[PDB]
C-alpha cells in the first residue's frame, strides 16, 4: 500500500514539482523501485501472486502510456529479485515463466469475479419505469477498451525472467528434469515470433538464442 | 431547369455534439460512418435515413476515421492518444461492443488514412507514421520539420504515394516504398485538407485558408494548375466526384460549392438557414449525391 | 416434382439448411466474385460454406424481394402445371400436419 | 526415453496462498 | 449505371 | 413425465403456488374441481389454473389447456393431487383448481407475481 | 331474456362491408355463414329464405368489440387477403373467413401445437383458410407459404408486439396495405399506466415506418385494451 | 370521452410524468438559472421525463448560433425524443394535437 | 456511497416496508418516489376489516371498529 | 497519354471495368460420376 501510493498515486505528481524538490530532499528520489528488488529477493513462493495482482489491476483501468511504463519498470525490478531468490529454483522459474508467457497463470482480478448481468430478454417484460436513469458526468462518458489491453507487459515479464535465468546459469542441463521442462518452451517461443507486439518478439528472439544451445 | 431544382433530400439526426468526421463504405453505397466531438461514432443507413449503431469510441474528439479496403473493419483516432480497430458487423444480442485492438500512444494523432490495396494505414500527428495492421508499432516514420500535420491522404492511383498538410502552410509529398518525402511547397496561408483526383494520378486539390482552392500537378509544383475563387470564408474540406470531373468544397461560411476542375468558378452553391459551419463533405460513390456534416449536430 | 418433394424443401428452408435440390440449382446456373441475395442470414452462411458465393441479406436485396413476391405469378407463368395459388394452399396444409403429427384416421 | 513435462496439468497453486 | 460503385482508374 | 404435462413447476415454484392456493381459499377466491374450473374460464373470471400431473388418466384435464389458450390464461402442472387437496382445504384429491378475479383483493400483488413466474416457464 | 330460438328477426347490412345487423327485440352483429348448418363455438345462427348468418360474440372476439365500439375502418372486406397473427383456436378467424368470402384468403399463424390441431380441423371445412403452425417472431421460416397480403391482423399479446408486426409487415404487407393491432396494456408493461402504454406503442409504430391513423378503447367488453388501425407506406 | 378521466381528475397520469417542453420554456429556464430535470423533480418529488418533438427541435435550430446553449441542452440522453409527421413547423399546433 | 444517504435511506426503507406500503423486493429510493396516497389509505384498520371479510361494507367496518 | 485521351473522349462510361464453359465447372459427387472419373483419369 505504501509503495504503490508513491508510484501510481497522487504523490507521483509531486515528484515533478521543482518547488517541492528544493525544499524536501526525500522528494528528489523514488525509492519504491529499489524496495521491489528487495521484496522479490526475500518473498515466499505463495506470496508471489499477492505481489503481482495489484499491478494487473492498475493496467486494466488505465489508458495512459506513462502509467503503463511505470508498471513495466515495477515488474522488471521484481523479476531481478526473483532470480536471486533462494526459494526460487530452476523448477519454479520455468513453471512461473511458462504461466506468464502462455497466460495460463490465474491472476483473477475483481472484474472477472463479478461479470455484468446480461441484457434483459426482449420476450420478457421490461424493468419498472420508476427506476431513475444514470446521471451523466460532466465532460463526456467513459470509452470502451479492449479486454487484452496492456497484457503484453506480463508476457514480456515472463520472457525476461527466462532470459536472465539462462544467461546467469541459473538454468543448467544437469540434474532433475530441466531438459523435460525446457522442451515445451521451444514450441511456445516459436508462436511468440508471430506476436503483434514488437517487444514480445524481441524478448523471444533473445530467449531463442540460448535455448537452441541445449 | 430553374423550376425543378430541388437539391435538399434529408437530414440525419442523433449526434449530441458537432460532427467532425465522415467515412464511406467501400462495398456498400448506403452505409456511412460519422464521428462527433463528444467521442461517439455512428453508423447510418442512407436508404432508411436512420442510425444503425452508436459506440462510445473515444474520450474527447474523434479526429479521424478510415475504413479497411475489404470493408469488414474500420479504424478511429481520438483525443485519448489511442488508435482503435473495430468490426463493421454489429455486436450480437445485447453484448456491449468491444474493440478488436487498442494501441496506447504518446501523441494526439490528428488524422488517419488507409491504403487502397495493401492493408496499411497511416496516422498524422506531429509526424507521419506508417503502420502495418499486424504490428502494434509503426514500421516507417518520415519527418521533414517540426510541425503539427493536420491531414494525410493516400493516392488511389500509384498507391505508394502520400500527401500531407502542416501548420507552417506547406504541402509535403511522400513515398512509402522508398520511405522518404519527395518535395515541399509553401503557400501564403495554411491548407486545411487535401484530396487526390481519382482519375488523374498526378492531380490533387487543396482547400486553403485564403478563401480559395488550388489544383496542382505534383510534377510541377511551382505554379498551380487552376485557382477557384467563389468562397467568402476559409475552405475546410474537399472531395472529388468518382468521375474526376468535379469536386465539392465546404467552408466556414455556411455553404457548399461545386466546382468544375477546368473552371475557376463554382457551378452551384447549396445553403440552408439551419445549416452552419459545414465541417466535412463526402461525394457519394455512385456520383449522384453529396453528404455534409455540420456543427448543428 | 411432387408434393412430398416440396415438403422436404420446405422443412429444409425453415431449418436454414441447404437441400440437395437447392444446391443443384445453384451449382448448375451460377458462374464461378458473385453476390447472392437471400432472405435468411442462416441459409446465407450455409450456402457460403457449401459453395464460394458471397451471400448478403441487407441493403437493396430486401426491397427487391418484395418486388419479386408481388410479381411472382407473372414471371413463372406457364412454367409449372400446378398453379402458384393452389400450391401454397396445398403446402400450407401438409406443412402444418407434419408439425402437429395429425392423424387422418 | 524422453517425455517432456506436461504443462497442461499445471495448477500453479504453488504461487498462490 | 445507377447502382454501381465507381472505382478509380487502374492500369490495364 | 407425460410430455402433455409440459409446464411442470419445480420444487420452489410449487411451494409458492400451494401457499397462494391456501390464501385464496381463506379469501373466498378459489374454485375447486375440473368442472368448476371449466365454468370460470367460460365466464372470464379466472386468474390462473393449477392442475395435477399425477391423474391416472391424464386426459381428463387436458381440455383445460385448450380453453386457457383462447382466453389467454396461464396454467401450470404440479406433481401431486394429494398435496393439491390439502392446499385447497379438501379432504379428497383435487386434479384442477382455479383462482378467481376479485376486485379490490389484497392478493392482487401476489397473483400478479405468480402469473409472471408462470409465463417465464413458457420462455 | 334475449334472442330465443324460434323468433322472427330482420337482417340488414352494416356500414362495414361483409358485416350485417340482426334486428329484433335485441340487436346482434352477424356475418354470413360460409359453411351453412355449422356452429364453430356454439353461437346462435339465423336462417333466411339457403342463406344463414352467424352471431358474433364481442366478449370472445376483439374485432367484434371494436366494431360495436364505433371504429371507423376495419379494412377487412370481401375478396381480401388477410394475414392473421395469433389465431389460437380460430373463433375470430372463422368470422374473418366469412367476411373475405370464397375469393378472399386468410393466413392463420399459431405457434401452439394444442390450438394448432383445432385450426387444421377448421381449415378442413373452410377452403379459404391456410393454417400455418409456426412462431410469428420469425416470419422468414414460413415465407414460402405466404404471398403479398392486403391486411395484417395481430392479436399476439406479447411485450414485443410492435417488433413482431413490423417484421411481418416488411416481408408480406403490400404498399398501401393496412394493419389492425390489439393492445393489452398489462402485457407490454404492468408497471406503467394503461394510457402511457398506448402512447408509447403508437410512437414505436412510427419508428418502424408505419403510420397509425386511429385508436379506440374497448371499454364495455374489455378493461385497459385498445385497437389501433393504420396504413403501411401510403401512396402519394 | 376518455376513460382515464374521473370527471376532471386524471387517474392514469402517473408518478412517472412525461412532460412536453415548449421552445420558450427552455430559454426562460436558462434565464432563471434552472436545470430542467432537477427543477421539475423539486416541484413534483417524482421521476420526470421531458419530451421534445421534431417541431420544437426545428424551432431551436432556426434560432441560430445565438441559441446554441439551448440546442445542446435539448439533446440530452435522458430526454425522450419523439417523432412527428406534420405539415408545417408550428409547434403550438403540434403540442395541442398530442394533448 | 455517502454514509448519510446509506444510513437514512436504509432506515426510511425499513420503516416503509414495516408499515406495509413497500415490498421487500422494492428496497430502493425510486420506489419511494413511486408511492401514492391510496397505498397509505389501504393500511387503515377500517379498510383492512372490510377487505378481510369481517364486515360487508366500508362504513359497516367503521361502525364495527 | 491515358489522361490526355480521356480528356478528349466524346463519351465516358462508368464504371470503367458458353454451355461448354459451364460444363467445366461441375465436379463429381454421385457414385456413377466417381466411377466414370476414376476410369477416365
Ligand atoms: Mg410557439
Ligand atoms: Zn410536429
Amino acid at each position: 500500500e505504501i509503495f504503490n501510493h508513491e508510484l501510481f498515486g497522487a504523490v507521483a505528481e509531486e515528484k515533478e514539482v521543482k518547488q517541492i524538490l528544493s525544499k524536501v530532499m526525500e522528494a528528489r528520489r523514488s525509492k519504491s523501485y529499489d524496495s521491489y528488488e528487495i521484496l522479490g529477493k526475500f518473498v515466499g513462493k505463495d506470496q508471489v501472486t499477492k505481489l503481482i495482482l495489484p499491478l494487473k489491476e492498475i493496467l486494466q483501468n488505465t489508458t495512459s502510456l506513462k502509467l503503463a511504463r511505470k508498471v513495466h519498470e515495477t515488474l522488471r525490478r521484481i523479476t531481478v529479485g526473483l532470480i536471486v531468490n533462494q526459494e526460487m529454483t530452476a523448477e519454479s522459474i520455468l513453471l512461473l515463466s511458462y504461466g506468464l508467457i502462455s497466460e495460463n497463470l490465474p491472476l483473477l482480478t475483481e472484474k472477472e469475479k463479478n461479470p455484468v448481468a446480461p441484457a434483459p430478454d426482449p420476450r420478457l417484460p421490461p424493468q419498472s419505469c420508476l427506476l431513475l436513469p444514470p446521471t451523466p458526468v460532466r465532460g463526456g462518458q467513459k470509452a470502451v477498451v479492449s479486454r487484452k489491453t496492456n497484457m503484453h507487459i506480463f508476457i514480456e515479464s515472463g520472457l525476461r525472467l527466462l532470459h536472465l535465468s539462462l544467461k546467469t546459469s541459473k538454468i543448467k542441463s544437469s540434474g532433475e528434469c530441466v531438459l523435460e521442462m525446457l522442451d515445451p518452451f521451444v514450441s511456445l517461443l516459436i508462436d511468440c515470433l508471430g506476436s503483434m507486439d514488437v517487444k514480445v518478439i524481441t524478448g523471444a528472439l533473445q530467449c531463442l538464442i540460448w535455448v537452441l544451445r541445449f | 431547369e430553374r423550376v425543378f431544382a430541388k437539391p435538399f433530400l434529408a437530414s440525419l439526426d442523433g449526434h449530441r455534439d458537432g460532427v467532425n468526421c465522415l467515412a464511406k463504405h467501400p462495398e456498400k453505397l448506403a452505409t456511412v460512418l460519422s464521428g462527433a466531438c463528444d467521442g461517439e461514432v455512428r453508423i447510418w443507413n442512407l436508404t432508411q435515413r436512420n442510425c444503425i449503431r452508436t459506440i462510445q469510441a473515444h474520450e474527447g474528439f474523434v479526429r479521424g476515421i478510415c475504413t479497411r479496403f475489404c470493408g469488414t473493419s474500420f479504424f478511429t483516432v481520438g483525443d485519448d492518444k489511442t488508435v482503435k480497430q473495430w468490426k463493421m458487423d454489429g455486436p450480437g444480442y445485447g453484448d456491449e461492443e468491444e474493440p478488436l485492438h487498442t494501441i496506447l500512444g504518446k501523441t494526439v494523432y490528428t488524422g488517419i488514412d488507409h491504403h487502397w490495396k495493401e492493408a496499411v494505414f497511416a496516422t498524422c500527428g506531429q509526424q507521419v507514421d506508417i503502420w502495418d495492421e499486424q504490428r502494434t508499432n509503426p514500421i516507417c516514420s518520415m519527418t521533414w520539420g517540426f510541425d503539427s500535420i493536420s491531414s494525410v491522404k493516400f493516392n488511389p492511383i500509384e498507391t505508394f504515394l502520400l500527401g500531407s498538410c502542416a501548420s507552417d502552410r506547406n504541402i509535403v509529398l511522400y513515398d512509402m516504398r522508398q520511405a522518404t518525402p519527395l518535395k515541399k511547397v509553401i503557400l501564403d496561408m495554411r491548407t486545411n485538407t487535401i484530396c487526390w483526383n481519382p482519375m488523374e494520378a498526378f492531380i490533387f486539390t487543396a482547400a486553403n485558408e485564403d478563401y480559395n482552392l488550388y489544383t496542382f500537378d505534383m510534377r510541377a509544383l511551382d505554379t498551380p494548375v487552376m485557382v477557384h475563387m467563389d468562397h467568402v470564408s476559409a475552405v475546410l474540406d474537399v472531395d472529388y466526384s468518382p468521375t474526376g470531373k468535379e469536386f465539392v468544397s465546404a467552408s466556414f461560411d455556411k455553404s457548399i460549392r461545386i466546382f468544375p476542375v477546368d473552371k475557376s468558378r463554382s457551378r452551384e452553391v447549396y445553403h440552408t438557414k439551419r445549416m452552419q459551419h459545414v465541417i466535412c463533405v463526402k461525394w457519394t460513390s455512385d456520383s449522384k449525391y453529396i453528404m455534409c456534416g455540420s456543427d448543428e449536430m | 416434382a411432387s408434393s412430398q418433394v416440396a415438403l422436404e424443401n420446405a422443412n429444409a428452408v425453415s431449418e436454414g439448411v441447404v437441400h440437395e435440390d437447392l444446391r443443384l440449382l445453384l451449382e448448375t446456373h451460377l458462374p464461378s466474385k458473385v453476390l447472392l441475395g437471400v432472405g435468411d442470414p442462416k441459409i446465407g452462411a450455409a450456402i457460403q460454406e457449401e459453395l464460394g458465393y458471397n451471400c448478403q441479406t441487407g441493403g437493396v436485396i430486401a426491397e427487391i424481394l418484395r418486388g419479386v413476391r408481388l410479381h411472382f405469378h407473372n414471371l413463372v407463368k406457364g412454367l409449372t402445371d400446378l398453379s402458384a395459388c393452389k400450391a401454397q394452399l396445398g403446402l400450407g396444409h401438409s406443412y402444418s400436419r407434419a408439425k402437429v403429427k395429425f392423424n387422418v384416421n | 526415453e524422453f517425455t517432456p513435462y506436461d504443462y497442461s496439468q499445471s495448477d500453479f497453486k504453488a504461487f498462490a496462498g | 449505371k445507377p447502382g454501381h460503385i465507381i472505382n478509380p482508374i487502374k492500369a490495364e | 413425465v407425460n410430455p402433455k404435462a409440459y409446464p411442470l413447476a419445480d420444487a420452489h415454484l410449487t411451494k409458492k403456488l400451494l401457499d397462494l392456493v391456501q390464501q385464496s381459499c381463506n379469501y373466498k377466491q378459489l374454485r375447486k374441481g375440473a368442472n368448476e374450473a371449466t365454468k370460470t374460464l367460460n365466464r372470464g373470471i379466472s386468474e390462473f389454473i393449477v392442475m395435477a400431473a399425477d391423474a391416472e388418466p391424464l386426459e381428463i384435464i387436458l381440455h383445460l389447456p385448450l380453453l386457457c389458450e383462447d382466453k389467454n390464461v396461464p396454467y401450470v402442472f404440479v406433481r401431486s393431487k394429494q398435496a393439491l387437496g390439502r392446499a385447497c382445504g379438501v379432504s379428497r384429491p383435487v386434479i384442477a383448481c382455479s383462482v378467481t378475479i376479485k376486485e379490490g383483493s389484497q392478493l392482487k400483488q401476489q397473483i400478479q407475481s405468480i402469473q409472471q413466474s408462470i409465463e417465464r416457464l413458457l420462455v | 331474456r334475449g334472442n330465443q330460438s324460434g323468433k322472427n328477426v330482420m337482417v340488414e347490412p352494416h356500414r362495414h362491408e361483409g358485416v350485417f345487423i340482426c334486428r329484433g327485440k335485441e340487436d346482434a352483429l352477424v356475418t354470413k355463414n360460409l359453411v351453412p348448418g355449422e356452429s364453430v363455438y356454439g353461437e346462435k345462427r339465423v336462417s333466411i329464405s339457403k342463406i344463414e348468418y352467424r352471431a358474433w360474440n364481442p366478449f370472445r372476439s376483439k374485432l367484434a368489440a371494436a366494431i360495436l365500439g364505433g371504429v371507423d375502418q376495419i379494412h377487412i372486406k370481401p375478396g381480401a387477403k388477410v394475414l392473421y397473427l395469433g389465431a389460437a383456436s380460430g373463433t375470430t378467424v372463422s368470422h374473418v373467413s366469412d367476411i373475405v368470402g370464397p375469393d378472399g384468403l386468410v393466413y392463420a399463424v399459431e405457434f401452439s401445437h394444442r390450438s394448432g390441431r383445432d385450426l387444421i380441423n377448421l381449415a378442413k371445412k373452410r377452403t379459404n383458410i391456410i393454417p400455418v403452425i409456426e412462431d410469428a417472431r420469425h416470419p422468414h421460416k414460413y415465407r414460402m407459404l405466404i404471398a403479398m397480403v392486403d391486411v395484417i391482423f395481430a392479436d399476439v399479446a406479447q411485450p414485443d408486439q410492435t417488433r413482431i408486426v413490423a417484421l411481418n409487415a416488411h416481408t408480406f404487407l403490400r404498399n398501401g396495405g393496412h394493419f389492425v393491432i390489439s393492445i393489452k396494456a398489462n402485457c407490454i408493461d404492468s408497471t406503467a399506466s394503461a394510457e402511457a402504454v398506448f402512447a408509447s406503442e403508437v410512437k414505436k409504430m412510427q419508428q418502424e415506418n408505419m403510420k397509425p391513423q386511429e385508436q379506440l378503447t374497448l371499454e364495455p367488453y374489455e378493461r385497459d385494451h385498445a385497437v389501433v388501425v393504420g396504413v403501411y407506406r401510403p401512396p402519394p | 370521452h376518455p376513460s382515464c378521466l374521473f370527471f376532471q381528475y386524471n387517474t392514469q397520469l402517473g408518478p412517472p410524468y412525461h412532460i412536453l417542453v415548449d421552445t420558450n420554456f427552455i430559454n426562460f429556464s436558462i434565464k432563471a438559472k434552472l436545470d430542467l430535470v432537477q427543477s421539475m423533480m423539486d416541484c413534483l418529488y417524482a421521476k420526470c421525463i421531458p419530451c421534445i418533438t421534431d417541431c420544437v427541435m426545428a424551432e431551436i435550430e432556426k434560432l441560430g448560433q445565438k441559441y446554441r446553449v439551448a440546442l445542446r441542452i435539448a439533446k440530452d440522453p435522458r430526454f425522450e425524443r419523439l417523432p412527428c409527421t406534420h405539415k408545417g413547423t408550428y409547434a403550438d399546433d403540434c403540442l395541442v394535437q398530442r394533448v | 456511497k455517502d454514509p448519510r444517504r446509506l444510513f437514512e435511506g436504509n432506515a426510511l426503507l425499513r420503516r416503509l416496508v414495516r408499515i406495509g406500503v413497500l415490498d421487500e423486493g422494492k428496497m430502493k429510493l425510486d420506489y419511494i418516489l413511486g408511492l401514492k396516497i391510496e397505498d397509505f389509505l389501504e393500511r387503515r384498520l377500517q379498510t383492512q376489516v372490510f377487505k378481510l371479510g369481517l364486515a360487508k361494507s366500508i362504513h359497516h367496518a367503521r361502525v364495527l371498529i | 497519354p491515358v489522361v490526355l485521351k480521356n480528356r478528349q473522349a466524346e463519351q465516358l462510361v462508368f464504371p470503367l471495368e458458353p454451355i461448354e464453359h459451364v460444363l467445366s465447372g461441375w465436379k463429381a459427387r454421385t457414385p456413377l460420376e466417381q466411377e466414370i472419373f476414376n476410369l477416365l483419369h
